[PDB]
RNA sequence: UCAAAGAGUGCU
C-alpha cells in the first residue's frame, strides 16, 4: 500500500503483510537444537558421548569447523 | 425482438479534458451498501481515538506572568481579546491576550488585590478601564490605552480613587450602567461619580466575601457570606430578597448567560451547586468530580458549559445538565487554581494559579482554531453527531473517558470513596431498627436553613 | 459540491414528469447533460464560455417546457414549481459566472 | 409520543429523500423484451444479441480458446475490470479483459483448483495442491499459507478483509490478509466441504456437505449458527444474491431448492432437472443460472415467493403462469465447471473444458453502481486512496452475526501466618452478616404476605 | 469585527471585504500563521469588492 | 430434590421450532456483551426511541447529501472571533 | 514503453 500518513499509522499497525539464508538458518537452529537436547541427557550415558562426537566429526568433516571443538 | 443492454459512454464517466473532474455515480440502493452498523460503529471508534491523539489543550501563558499569586482575573464582556489580572504583590496588569503581552502594569495597592473588574464607566475606544480593590481599604479606577482602533492622534494611569472605613474584599460592575458593588465587612453600591459609597446593603453584621451582578437581570445581584450564606440583592428595591445558608462556604458564583434566574455557585465542600433564584429550597444539579475546595467557576457564554478551578491544582468543565465532568486539565507547574474564565468566544478557558501564572486552554482540546474546508467541517461534524451515537458502547467509553489524572488527585478519590460507602453502609444498618429516619434528597444536603419560607 | 448543486435539480424533475410535460426517459437525458455541465463548472481550467454554454442550454429546456405546456397541459402556466425553477437556475449561473470572472464585461 | 413520533418523519424524510435521488442515476438496466406473443425469449441466440448490440458490448463476449490446462475455473473482480482464470493443469493468469493487458501468468506445474482476488486485483490467492499461494499483480509470491491444507474453496469478504478457505479435511479457516494472521479455524465436522457460499448481507459462510445440509458459520463461534436440509445427496453448488434475502443451491439428486435464508423458509424445490446441476449463479438484478453439463439455462424473476415464480423447463401448452428459462446456451461438446456474472454488466462468464466465455444477458448486470464502494473507472491513486480507507474501516471478525444489526442495543515467618488468620475472620463475618440481611428480608416478605390446643397455646 | 479592508498598490486603491474573522486569542498559534502563507486558505477570509 | 438448571433457551421458546429442516443453535446465537449499549444515551429518553435512531444510518453511503447535512449539524453553532453577548430582552 | 512505488510544483 502507500506510504501511511501520521494519523494512519497510529490507528492501525504492522498491516505490512501481502538473499535469503532461511534454510542455512535452519541447519544452524537445528544443530543449537540437538545440542541442546543433549545436554539434557544425563552426562555419564554413552549414548550422549557417542552421537555428540558424531556431531562434532561431522561438522568438521564438512568443514565449517575449521579446527576441532 | 426488443434487445436493450448496459451501454455506458465512456465520455460521461472519463472526461475528454485532463483538467475535468471525473463524474462520481452514486446509487443509494442500500443493497449496494451492506454492514451500516458495524461501519459507523467502526468510524465512531476510529474518532474517538484520533480525538485521545489530538487533544492538546495547552496553548501557552501570559507573559511572565505575575511576581506574586494570581488571585483576581477579570475579563472585558465587550472585547474578546482582552483580559485584567491582579496578584498578592499589590499589582495589576492588563493582558492582549491575542499577543500575550501587557498593555500597562501598575503596581496599584499596597495590600493584597482582593478584586478587579472591567468597566466603562460614564463620566458626567481610545481607552480602557479598570477597577481594583484591596485590603487597604482604597478602591482605584485606572484608564489603560488600547490599541483597538486608530480614530485619534494618553493620560494612562490612575483616574479616581474611593476610600473606605473597612477593607474591601470583592467588586463587581452594574453591567448597564456605571454603579459598582463593593463587598467588605459590609457590601456598598458605588457611582463613579460619587466619592462616597451611594447606597449601603447588609443582611446584618457579617461580612460579605464575594459577590456577582447578575448578567440578563442587570439589578438582580448575589453575595456570598463568611457566615455560609448566599444572599440576593435587587436594585430596583435597593433591599436584600433572600438568604440561604450552606453547610459550607461558597467562594464564587456565576450567573448564567442564557437563563437569567440560573445560577452556579462554587463551594468548600469540593462541589459546585446549580440553583434557581426563585427556589432556592433545592439545587437544579450538583458538580462532584473535585477532591478540594472549589474556588471559582463561570458559565460559558453559551450557557451550555461550566468551568471549576479548585484548590487540587486541576480544571473540570461540566456540561450544566450532567453531574460530572466531562474533562480535567493539570501541569506540574499549576499550583492552586484560584479563578477560571472562558474567553468570549467560549473556545477558550483562562486560568490563575498561586505560582503567579496565567495559562490559556482549548475548552476542547482537539478543536484548532485555523478556518477549516467545508470537506473538513463536514468530516469533523459527522463524527461528533457519530461519536454522541455510540457513547455508551463498551470500548468508546473506555478511550473516551480516559484520562492522565495526577496521582494525587486518584488517591484522593479512592479514598474519598472508602469513606462515603463506610458512612452509606452505616446509615443502612440504621434503617434496619430507626423507625423514622428520613430520606435525605441530595439536592438538599448542603441547605441548613432558609430565610423567607415556601 | 457537485452533487450539492445535483440535488437540488430533483424536486423540478419530478415535478416535470408529474405534470406529464416530459417522460422519465427524456428527464434523464436532461440531468445528464446538466451533470456535465456542473463537473465542467466546478473543475480547472473553467472558462466563462463554459457558464455561456450551460445559461444556452438551460433557457433551450425553459423553451421546450413551454412549448409543451400548451401541447398538452393546454395551459398557460401550470401552478407549480417547474414554471420558475429554470429561470431562478440560469439567474444563479449567471451570479456564478460573475462573482469567478469579474473581469468579463461581456458576461456582466 | 412526541419524541418517538419526532424521530419516525426523520427517520421517513430521510428515506423519501434517498429514493428522490434515483432521479440521477446516469443509465437504467438492459432487457430482452419479447414483441409477439410467439417470439420466445428462450429461443434468441447468442448470434442474434450479438447482431443487434454495439460494437464495445460485443468486443466485451471474449472467448478465449485454452485447449491445453483445462478445465477453466473463472473469477471476476469486485468492479468486473479484472478476470483470473485457473486452469486444473496449473495455468493461472491475472489480466484486465477489456484493454486486453495481461497483468500476470503462472504456468505451476500443479493441480490448480480455485482463485480468488483479494481486496483489490493487485493481490490474489491461489488454492493449489497442497497450500494455497497468494500472489502479487506481477504473479510473484508473496506467501505460502501452510495451515490452509487440502484447500478447494477460496473466498474473500472484502469489508472484513479476511479469506476463507475450505476442503476436505472438514476446516473452515479464516486469514486476515491486512495481518497475515491466522483469524480462526473451525472443524466442520462433516467430511469434505462440496460447496463453498458467502452471504454479501452479514458476511456469513455457507457449507455444503454430503449429507444434503448447508450449515451456517461466522468466525468467532464454535459451532455452525445455522444448519439446513437442502437435498437428498451431497449439495454441489450454493449462490447468495446482492441482497442476502435468497439463496439457491444443486445436490446430486437432480434437485435445485430456493430457500428464503432471513427467515429459513423453502420457496421451491425444482425437481425436473433431466441430469443433475453442477453450478447456479444469481445475478445482482437477480436472474438465476443453473448449468448442466453443457448446458446453461437462466431463470427471470425466479426469486420471488409466488408459487408462479417456480422455475420451470419448458412450457405446458404456454401456459403464463408457468417459469418459463428466461435465456439458454449449449456448449456442444463441453462440460461447464463454473459460472460467474461480471459485475455491472449485461454479461455471463463461463469456465469450461476449452477456455473462456462470455454471454450476453441483457438485463443481468446493475447498470448503476456507486463509485465510493466500487469504481470500474477507477484510476490508480484512486485505488491506493481506496486501500487505505478500506483498511482503516476494517471490520473486526467478531462482528459478523446472522443479524447484522445487532450492534447497539441497551443491555515474614509468624507475621504471614498471623495475617492468615485475621484476613479469614474478617471474610467468616461477612458471611454472617450476609446471612442475617437475607434473613430479614425474608420476614419482610413474610409479615408483606382442638380446644385443648387452644388453652396450652400459651406454653 | 473588521468588515473592510484598505490596501494601497502602485496601480491603484483596492478594498476588500472580511469574510470570515480569524481567532484573536489564537492569532499566534502556528496553524492561523499558516494560513496566511496558503493562497487556498487565506481566500477564504478576504475577497476583493 | 429436585434442583431446576435454566439452560439456553426453552424447548417450547426456540426459534427453530416450527421451522422444518431448519436447526438454529441459540447458544452460539448469544448476543455480545462488547456491543451491547450500558445504558440509553442523550437526548433519547427511552430505549424504544434509542433504538429507532440506530435504524436510520447518518452515513452518506446511506443517505443523501442535503439529508446528511440535517443530520451533521450541531445544536450549539457559534462563529468565529465575535463575542458572544448575553441574551436580550424578548 | 507499460507496470507497480516515492518526492516537489501549479491549480479547484
Amino acid at each position: 500500500v502507500r506510504k501511511l500518513k501520521h494519523h494512519e499509522q497510529k490507528l492501525l499497525k504492522k498491516v505490512d503483510f501481502l538473499e535469503d539464508y532461511h534454510k542455512y538458518n535452519r541447519i544452524c537452529g537445528d544443530i543449537r537444537r540437538l545440542a541442546n537436547k543433549l545436554s539434557l541427557l544425563p552426562p555419564t550415558d554413552p549414548f550422549r558421548r557417542k552421537h555428540e562426537q558424531l556431531l562434532l566429526d561431522k561438522l568438521y568433516a564438512m568443514g565449517v569447523l575449521t579446527t576441532k571443538s | 425482438m426488443k434487445i436493450k443492454t448496459i451501454k455506458r459512454s465512456a465520455d460521461d464517466y472519463v472526461p475528454v479534458k485532463s483538467t475535468q473532474e471525473s463524474q462520481m455515480p452514486r446509487n443509494l440502493n442500500p443493497e449496494l451498501h451492506p454492514f451500516e452498523r458495524a461501519r459507523e460503529y467502526t468510524k465512531a471508534l476510529n474518532a474517538t481515538k484520533l480525538e485521545r491523539m489530538f487533544a492538546k489543550p495547552f496553548v501557552g501563558q501570559l507573559g511572565y506572568g505575575h511576581r506574586d499569586g494570581v488571585y483576581a482575573i477579570a475579563k472585558n464582556y465587550g472585547s474578546l481579546n482582552k483580559l485584567a489580572t491582579g496578584s498578592a504583590d499589590g499589582v495589576i496588569k492588563y493582558w492582549n491576550m491575542s499577543t500575550r503581552e501587557e498593555f500597562v502594569s501598575f503596581k496599584a495597592h499596597y495590600g493584597l488585590v482582593t478584586g478587579l473588574c472591567v468597566t466603562q464607566p460614564r463620566f458626567h475606544k481610545s481607552q480602557n478601564f479598570m477597577l481594583s480593590c484591596s485590603d487597604d481599604k482604597t478602591v482605584k479606577l485606572w484608564s489603560i490605552n488600547v490599541d483597538d482602533y486608530s480614530n485619534k492622534n494618553n493620560e494612562e494611569g490612575l483616574i479616581r480613587t474611593f476610600d473606605g472605613e473597612s477593607a474591601f474584599q470583592g467588586i463587581d460592575s452594574h453591567r448597564e450602567n456605571s454603579t459598582f458593588a463593593t463587598g467588605g465587612a459590609k457590601i456598598h453600591l458605588w457611582d463613579v461619580n460619587r466619592l462616597k459609597p451611594v447606597s449601603d446593603l447588609s443582611w446584618g453584621a457579617d461580612n460579605i466575601t464575594s459577590l456577582k451582578f447578575n448578567q440578563n437581570e442587570t439589578d438582580i445581584l448575589a453575595s456570598t457570606g463568611s457566615d455560609n450564606s448566599i444572599v440576593l440583592y435587587d436594585l430596583r428595591t435597593n433591599s436584600p430578597t433572600q438568604k440561604i445558608v450552606q453547610t459550607m462556604r461558597t467562594n464564587a458564583i456565576c450567573w448564567n448567560p442564557m437563563e437569567a434566574f440560573n445560577f452556579v455557585t462554587a463551594n468548600e465542600d469540593h462541589n459546585a451547586y446549580y440553583y434557581d433564584m426563585r427556589n432556592l429550597s433545592r439545587s437544579l444539579n450538583v458538580f462532584k468530580d473535585h477532591v478540594s475546595a472549589v474556588m471559582d467557576v463561570d458559565f460559558s457564554p453559551t450557557g451550555d458549559e461550566i468551568v471549576t478551578g479548585s484548590y487540587d491544582k486541576s480544571i473540570r468543565i461540566y456540561k450544566t445538565n450532567h453531574g460530572h465532568s466531562r474533562e480535567i486539565y493539570h501541569t506540574k507547574r499549576m499550583q492552586h487554581v484560584f479563578q477560571v474564565k472562558y474567553s468570549m468566544d467560549s473556545k477558550y478557558i483562562i486560568s490563575g494559579s498561586d505560582d503567579g501564572n496565567v495559562r490559556l486552554w482549548r475548552s476542547k482540546a482537539w478543536e484548532r482554531s485555523n478556518v477549516k474546508t467545508t470537506r473538513e467541517k463536514n468530516k469533523l461534524e459527522y463524527d461528533e453527531k457519530l461519536k454522541e451515537r455510540f457513547r455508551h458502547m463498551p470500548e468508546i467509553k473506555r478511550i473516551s473517558r480516559h484520562r492522565h489524572v495526577p496521582q494525587v488527585i486518584k488517591k484522593a478519590q479512592e479514598i474519598k470513596n472508602i469513606e462515603l460507602s463506610s458512612i452509606k453502609r452505616r446509615e443502612a444498618n440504621e434503617r434496619r431498627t430507626r423507625k423514622d429516619m428520613p430520606y435525605i434528597s441530595e439536592r438538599k444536603k448542603q441547605i441548613v436553613g432558609t430565610v423567607h419560607k415556601y | 459540491k457537485t452533487r450539492y448543486y445535483l440535488e437540488q435539480c430533483i424536486p423540478e424533475m419530478d415535478d416535470l414528469v408529474e405534470k406529464g410535460l416530459f417522460t422519465k426517459n427524456e428527464v434523464s437525458l436532461i440531468m445528464k447533460k446538466r451533470t456535465d455541465f456542473e463537473h465542467r463548472l466546478n473543475s480547472r481550467g473553467s472558462s466563462i464560455n463554459d457558464y455561456i454554454k450551460y445559461i444556452n442550454y438551460e433557457s433551450n429546456v425553459n423553451k421546450l417546457r413551454a412549448k409543451r405546456c400548451k401541447r398538452i397541459l393546454q395551459v398557460k402556466k401550470t401552478n407549480s414549481l417547474s414554471d420558475w425553477s429554470i429561470q431562478q437556475r440560469i439567474g444563479f449561473i449567471y451570479q456564478r459566472g460573475t462573482n469567478k470572472f469579474p473581469q468579463d464585461l461581456k458576461f456582466w | 409520543r412526541a419524541g418517538l413520533k419526532k424521530i419516525d418523519e426523520q427517520y421517513k424524510k430521510a428515506v423519501s429523500s434517498a429514493a428522490a435521488t434515483d432521479y440521477l442515476l446516469p443509465e437504467s438496466n438492459g432487457y430482452l423484451e419479447p414483441e409477439n406473443e410467439l417470439e420466445k425469449t428462450f429461443k434468441v441466440q447468442q448470434s442474434e444479441i450479438k447482431s443487434s448490440v454495439d460494437v464495445s458490448t460485443a468486443n466485451k463476449a471474449l472467448d478465449l480458446s485454452l485447449k491445453e490446462f483445462g478445465p477453466y475455473h473463472i473469477k471476476y473482480a469486485k468492479n468486473g475490470t479484472h478476470l483470473l482464470i485457473t486452469g486444473r493443469k496449473g495455468h493461472v493468469a491475472s489480466m484486465d479483459w477489456r484493454k486486453g493487458q495481461l497483468r500476470a501468468e503462472l504456468f505451476l506445474n500443479e493441480t490448480c483448483h480455485s482463485a480468488t482476488y483479494l481486496q483489490n486485483e493487485q493481490y490474489f490467492a491461489v488454492a493449489q495442491k497442497k497450500y494455497t499461494f497468494i500472489y502479487d499483480h506481477e504473479g510473484t509470491e508473496l506467501h505460502r499459507l501452510k495451515q490452509h491444507i487440502e484447500a478447494r474453496h477460496l473466498d474473500f469478504l472484502p469489508y472484513h478483509y479476511l479469506l476463507v478457505t475450505a476442503g476436505e479435511t472438514g476446516w473452515l479457516k479464516y486469514h486476515d490478509v491486512s495481518t497475515g494472521q491466522l483469524v480462526s479455524e473451525l472443524r466442520t465436522k462433516a467430511g469434505p466441504t462440496m460447496a463453498m457460499a458467502q452471504n454479501p448481507w452479514n458476511a456469513v459462510m455457507h457449507l455444503g456437505h454430503s449429507n444434503g445440509t448447508v450449515s451456517l458459520w461466522s468466525p468467532s463461534m464454535p459451532e455452525p449458527l445455522v444448519k439446513l436440509l437442502s437435498a437428498r445427496g451431497p449439495v454441489n453448488s450454493i449462490a447468495i444474491d446482492r441482497s442476502g434475502y435468497y439463496m439457491a443451491t444443486t445436490g446430486a439428486d437432480r434437485s435445485m431448492k430456493i430457500w428464503d435464508i432471513r427467515n429459513f423458509k423453502q420457496l421451491h424445490s425444482v425437481e425436473s432437472l433431466p441430469t443433475p446441476g453442477t453450478n447456479v449463479s444469481i445475478s445482482d438484478t437477480g436472474l438465476l443460472a443453473l448449468s448442466r453439463g453443457p448446458h446453461v439455462t437462466l431463470w427471470k424473476d425466479a426469486l420471488k415467493l409466488s408459487g408462479d415464480s417456480k422455475p420451470c423447463f419448458g412450457s405446458m401448452g404456454g401456459n403464463p403462469h408457468r417459469n418459463t428459462p428466461y435465456m439458454s446456451h449449449l456448449f456442444a461438446g463441453n462440460k461447464v465447471e463454473n459460472l460467474g456474472f461480471v459485475p455491472f454488466e449485461d454479461l455471463l462468464g463461463v469456465g469450461h473444458q476449452t477456455g473462456i466465455t462470455n454471454l450476453i444477458v441483457p438485463g443481468a448486470g446493475e447498470a448503476n453502481y456507486d463509485a465510493l464502494e466500487l469504481n470500474p473507472f477507477e484510476t490508480k491513486k484512486q485505488r491506493q486512496e481506496q486501500e487505505v480507507r478500506t483498511l482503516l474501516n476494517k471490520l473486526p471478525a467478531d462482528t459478523i452475526t446472522l443479524d447484522p444489526n445487532s450492534i447497539g442495543s441497551v443491555d515474614s515467618g509468624l507475621r504471614s501466618f498471623l495475617r492468615k488468620k485475621t484476613q479469614n475472620v474478617i471474610d467468616e463475618r461477612k458471611l454472617r452478616v450476609q446471612k442475617q440481611l437475607d434473613k430479614e428480608k425474608n420476614i419482610r416478605k413474610r409479615n408483606h404476605q382442638d380446644v385443648i390446643e387452644e388453652a396450652l397455646s400459651r406454653f | 469585527p473588521i468588515e473592510y479592508l484598505l490596501f494601497e498598490e502602485p496601480t491603484g486603491y483596492a478594498v476588500f471585504k472580511v469574510k470570515l474573522q480569524q481567532d484573536d486569542i489564537g492569532s499566534r498559534l502556528k496553524e492561523v500563521q499558516e494560513q496566511i502563507n496558503d493562497f487556498g486558505a487565506f481566500t477564504k477570509l478576504i475577497e476583493l469588492v | 430434590f429436585i434442583k431446576k438448571v435454566k439452560g439456553v433457551v426453552n424447548k417450547d421458546k426456540r426459534r427453530d421450532k416450527n421451522l422444518q429442516n431448519v436447526i438454529i443453535n441459540e447458544k452460539v446465537n448469544k448476543k455480545n456483551l462488547k456491543y451491547q449499549s450500558s445504558a440509553v444515551p442523550f437526548p433519547f429518553e427511552n430505549r424504544e426511541q434509542y433504538e429507532r435512531s440506530l435504524r436510520m444510518p447518518i452515513g452518506q453511503e446511506w443517505t443523501s447529501r442535503a439529508s446528511h447535512q440535517e443530520l451533521i449539524k450541531p445544536r450549539i453553532m457559534t462563529k468565529p472571533g465575535q463575542v458572544i453577548d448575553p441574551l436580550k430582552a424578548p
